[PDB]
C-alpha cells in the first residue's frame, strides 16, 4: 500500500510533466525531434520550441510525437 | 515463450530460488502488482521525461512502506537502470507463470453456472494431477451464467487445455445432425 506522502509526492511529479498543450523533448537529430507528451496536439499542427525553432507534427504515435 | 517480459521475470525467480525465499518473494512480488495498477502510480515509473534520480527517491520509500524482499528491491532497481520498466507490468504477469514451474505445481481453471463446493474442486484437482502431473495442483473458479449447467476446467502451461460439458453438448448435437 502507498502511504499518503508517497501518493502526494508521485502526483507532484507527474502534475508538473503531464502539461496539457506542452511536451518534452526526447531526441533531436538531424531535423527531426521525437517529443514526449503533446496529449492534444493534432496531425500537421505547428510545434514551438523553447529556443524558437519551429515544427510540424506529422507522426502522432502512442508513446512519442515526431 | 521468450520474450524481454518473460525473460526479466524469470531471472527473477532463479535468484529466489537459489536463495530459497521462493514463498517470500511471490508475496512481494504479488504486493508489486497492486502497486503497480494504478494508472498514475505506474505512468511515473514509466515514462521517460521524469528523471531517473527523482525516480530511485520515490522508489526507495515505496519499498520501505512496502516491506519487500532484498531482492525484489534490486530488482525493480534493475528494472528502472535498464530503462525496461515501460514493461513491468508483462514481467510481474510472467513471473507467476515461471513460478509454478519452479514449484512443479499446476494450474487450472474450473467454471459454472452457479459456485460450488470445496470437494469437487479437491477431485477436480486430484484428476488434474493425475492427467497433468502436478507435484501439486493449483484451483481457480470463474462463475459464468451463459452456460447450461456443466463445468469447464483450463490448464496446461498456458491457459489452453480445455474439457467441457454444458454446451459442447448442444452444438456438438447441431454439429452431429449436419452430418
Amino acid at each position: 500500500e502507498i502511504s499518503k506522502i508517497i501518493r502526494e509526492r508521485i502526483e507532484g511529479y507527474n502534475r508538473e510533466v503531464k502539461v496539457v498543450n506542452t511536451g518534452t523533448v526526447l531526441q533531436v537529430g538531424d531535423g527531426i525531434a521525437r517529443i514526449h507528451g503533446l496529449d492534444e496536439v493534432m496531425a500537421g499542427e505547428l510545434v514551438e520550441f523553447e529556443e524558437g525553432t519551429i515544427g510540424i507534427a506529422l507522426n502522432l504515435e502512442s508513446n512519442n510525437v515526431g | 515463450v521468450d520474450s524481454t517480459a518473460s525473460r526479466y521475470a524469470s531471472a527473477l525467480a532463479d535468484v529466489a530460488d537459489v536463495t530459497g525465499t521462493l514463498e517470500a518473494t511471490n508475496s512481494d512480488v504479488e504486493k508489486l502488482i497492486r502497486i503497480f495498477s494504478e494508472e498514475p502510480v505506474y505512468y511515473f515509473f514509466a515514462n521517460p521525461v521524469i528523471s531517473i534520480d527523482n525516480k530511485r527517491s520515490v522508489l526507495d520509500e515505496i519499498i520501505t512502506t512496502s516491506g519487500l524482499q532484498p531482492h525484489t528491491a534490486n530488482f525493480i532497481n534493475i528494472l528502472i537502470d535498464s530503462e525496461r520498466i515501460n514493461l513491468v507490468k508483462e514481467i510481474l504477469n510472467e513471473f507467476e507463470d515461471v513460478f509454478n514451474k519452479i514449484t512443479g505445481t499446476e494450474v487450472a481453471v474450473v467454471t459454472s453456472v452457479v459456485k460450488l463446493e470445496n470437494d469437487h474442486l479437491a477431485q477436480i484437482a486430484k484428476g488434474v494431477q493425475k492427467i497433468t502431473g502436478a507435484k501439486n495442483v493449483r484451483i481457480k473458479t470463474v462463475i459464468d451464467p451463459s452456460l447450461v449447467a456443466g463445468f469447464t476446467i483450463r490448464y496446461g502451461n498456458e491457459g489452453s487445455k480445455l474439457v467441457d460439458m454444458s454446451v459442447k453438448k448442444q452444438l456438438e448435437e447441431i454439429a452431429a445432425q449436419l452430418e
